[PDB]
RNA sequence: GGAAUACUGCCAGCUGGGACUGAGGACUGCGACGUAAGUCAAGGAUGCUGGCAUAAUGGUUAUAUGCCGCCCGUCUUGAAACACGGACCAAGGAGUCUAACGUCUAUGCGAGUGUUUGGGUGUAAAACCCAUACGCGUAAUGAAAGUGAACGUAGGUUGGGGCCUCGCAAGAGGUGCACAAUCGACCGAUCCUGAUGUCUUCGGAUGGAUUUGAGUAAGAGCAUAGCUGUUGGGACCCGAAAG
RNA sequence: AAGCUCGUAUCAGUUUUAUGAGGUAAAGCGAAAACUUUAAAUAUGUAAGAAGUCCUUGUUUGAACGUGGACAUUUGAAUGAAGAGCUUUUAGUGGGCCAUUUUUGGUAAGC
RNA sequence: GCCCUGAAAAUGGAUGGCGCUCAAGCGUGUUACCUAUACUCUACCGUCAGGGUUGAUAUGAUGCCCUGACGAGUAGGCAGG
């Protein structure tokens, strides 16, 4: 049994490479986010300055968490649910914000909570819920190693990589959304409000669209 | 879909155990299908006759190539001249076997096919009419 | 308007009688004075056809296939287009998609508040 | 005019109290802290200390206390309750045997197959051995007389598990089993055509057009056993008026 | 399931686009309400590539029909994904209440 | 908008009961708390699925091992005991 120290040298440097890379990939991308906050901050205090009004890009991704049972569903209302991957309660996924995917979170409405997630709750929610299908199997991801040997085919090569990729919706958000099995969250741990839920949000309940409040939901549901 | 033969030959079973080894630990498309094989009842492996055989060494580019047939090879009549070839299968009748054995040829098993072809190289596996009947 | 064995054609009745008005089947027989087609219909969870026999007036031919062929058309040109040059053409269509930042201008525009009205 | 605070949001900021769990069993992996060997909270709990060694812990059991639970079986798929059976106990008590066909699996031999009606022998209703016959299969089709399966590498085209060649792959090319689709060839039935000729009416050469059949187009069957299906025998068990 | 030929990137109680159908104004405006110029849906059918495009043109130039090569997978919208099709036959079943949403017809009121 | 009348008999009785009047009633707003075989995390049993293992000598290859998702049921079906 031969290859005793050759093998250790070289793939302990091996690896003292990747991690350069990492670091390198997520120094930049820390840049680009808070740049383009601040710079959106500046625009609208041009745009005051100047007497006038700035508005802002439409959200681009929403979170829907699913809220009702699973009995007295009608069959259409039935079929996005499978199609969105919303198979059991308290199960989210994200999707991405098209005219063909709204009329799809339209007809699925008096079911689900939804809205705008920002980066500190899609980081939340990767790191300690994040769970990768493999070939099956819904593997804990737990590693780096896991992301790149089964993800890189498409630049993506690290943990950061995968929560870029969903927050900025890139070209390949189909592939690296796909590779996350939907979210398993638990009931919210103050409650939820409202006495009863199935009601509108706009009229104090929880179905609907929140825009905002998504966050509070799911970092507490987290 | 099978897993396990439903007969009880315990030879069989070694020669199950042989080609499981070897589609294991090998990766070739022969071993997987002849592993397979392994597994059909009796109305699912139709005799293979000894004339079809010399009509397959007829197709060109197939003169030393090892035919191999994995049910049973019957005799037959109507032909008079046989190539000169070698043959693996599970039986030869009496018939069939005098005959191969006769033109020059030889007659081998499967485990020792598996050992003059790891891989099942330069070969040719054969099947016997399964709707002639019903 | 003429039509043969096999067309497609709608069913537009130009009153209380029947209802299909609006669907859409193959001309499975022309005859002298009517014309005849085949209808799939949901009987229940499955897709058995009706064989109808309507008039020559009151069927139109259909243009639910020209998108089709028109695009299929284009696209053989901008592939044309993409083999005479080295260029990313992206032939697939896209979804509506969510609008960007605008800045609007309060110039000759200054915005009138309008509040409800009673009863 | 210059600050402050509130509400909303973020921190890979710090820091106390409580409860449940401790699966795995030599090393291997990803990390971190160190100039350094080494160390660590990093692929699942260890360290120190006390009491007891027995009815103390635990199991069984009787009762008490808190909450819960309408009498079993059957038949009508509901007031779903009605209605019918049940006093108690022991023993008995109901899909079995056969004949004939059919699917499926195992075994033997395989263009064959089947010893056991009978004969020979026997350590004697066992075991061993055997001649001639016979059935099914290897040829079909017409109402019948009757006739009765290769132009070719056993065919032509498309697809096709493998194998072969070139190549690292990726691919590209060759030959292609079973089976499928379509065009043809051969056998019988059917409509014509009608030769070298002959008991003067016999014979049916040759070339043709329809469909047709569980036809041919290098055989796949026979016997035994098991699980099962259908039909007939009293036929899952008891219970009734009759000629 | 008996089982065997087939998981074949093709499928789907879903949305989007093209287009028909409701045509009700409730877009919305008229040549003296008098439109159809045209919405927004409400569930309503069909279609969205390899059995496809071009070159070249022999038969009953446009109609079908034959022919000899070019055409590549971000190969022609979104979401999800491996459980559709023949043969054998083998077991049970073959007739009913409550509610909601349309539609038709109803009288003391039910229906 | 609340409140009274706006008909209804006959063994003694019913917002479930006691009782409640700036409510323990009615309309509404903001919070805190109780609680399911539902949701989350962990262990154990089985079933299904995907990978490894002939390497001798080692104790069983219808075995041994690693990973994952799952678990109602009458007529009826298949399997192990």
């Amino acid at each position: 049994a031969e290859q005793v120290a050759a093998e250790r040298a070289a793939r302990k440097a091996a690896n003292k490479e990747k991690r350069a890379i990492i670091l390198e990939r997520n120094a930049a991308y820390q840049k680009e986010y808070e740049t383009a906050e601040r710079n959106i901050i500046q625009a609208k205090r041009d745009a005051k300055a100047a007497g006038s009004y700035y508005v802002e890009a439409q959200h681009k991704l929403v979170f829907v968490v699913r809220i009702k049972g699973i009995n007295k569903i009608p069959p259409k209302p039935r079929k996005v649910l499978q199609l969105l991957r919303l198979t059991r309660i308290n199960s989210g996924t994200f999707v991405k914000v098209t005219k063909a995917t709204l009329e799809l979170l339209k007809l699925i409405e008096p079911y689900v909570a939804y809205g705008y997630p920002s980066y500190s709750t899609i980081r939340q929610l990767v790191y300690k819920r994040g769970f990768g299908k493999i070939n099956k199997q819904r593997v804990p991801l737990s590693d780096n190693a896991i992301i790149e040997a089964n993800l890189g085919k498409y630049g993506i090569l690290s943990i950061d990589d995968l929560i870029h990729e969903i927050i900025t919706v890139g070209p390949h958000f189909k592939q690296a959304n796909n590779f996350l099995w939907p979210f398993k969250l638990s009931n919210p741990s103050g409650g939820w409000g409202v006495p009863r839920k199935f009601k509108h949000f706009i009229q104090g309940g929880s179905f609907g669209n929140r825009e905002e409040f998504i966050n509070k939901l799911v970092k507490s549901m987290n | 879909h099978r897993t396990a033969p439903k007969s009880d030959n315990v030879y069989l079973k070694l020669l199950v155990k042989l080609y499981t080894f070897l589609a294991r630990r090998t990766d070739a498309p022969f071993n997987k299908v002849v592993l397979k094989a392994l597994f059909l009842s009796k109305i699912n492996r139709p005799p293979v006759s000894v004339s079809r055989i010399a009509r397959a060494l007829k197709q060109e580019g197939a003169a030393n190539k090892t035919v191999v047939v994995v049910g049973t090879v019957t005799d037959d009549a109507r032909i008079f001249e046989f190539p000169k070839t070698t043959v693996a299968a599970l039986r030869f009748t009496a018939g069939a076997r005098a005959k191969i054995v006769k033109a020059g040829g030889e007659c081998i098993t499967l485990d020792q096919l598996a050992v003059r072809a790891p891989k099942g190289q330069n070969t040719l596996i054969l099947r016997g009419p399964r709707n002639s009947r019903e | 308007k003429v039509y043969k064995v096999g067309d497609i054609v709608d069913i537009k009745a130009n009153m209380p009688h029947k209802f299909y008005q609006g669907k859409t089947g193959v001309v499975y027989n022309v005859t002298k004075s009517s014309v005849g087609v085949i209808i799939n219909k949901m009987v229940g969870n499955r897709y058995l056809e009706k064989r109808l026999n309507l008039r020559v007036e009151h069927i139109k031919h259909s243009k639910c296939r020209q998108e089709f062929l028109e695009r299929v058309k284009a696209n053989a040109a901008k592939r044309a287009e993409a083999k005479a040059q080295g260029v990313a053409v992206q032939l697939k269509r896209q979804p509506a998609q969510p609008r960007e930042s605008r800045i609007v201008s309060t110039e000759g525009n200054v915005p009138q508040t309008l509040a409800p009205v009673p009863y």
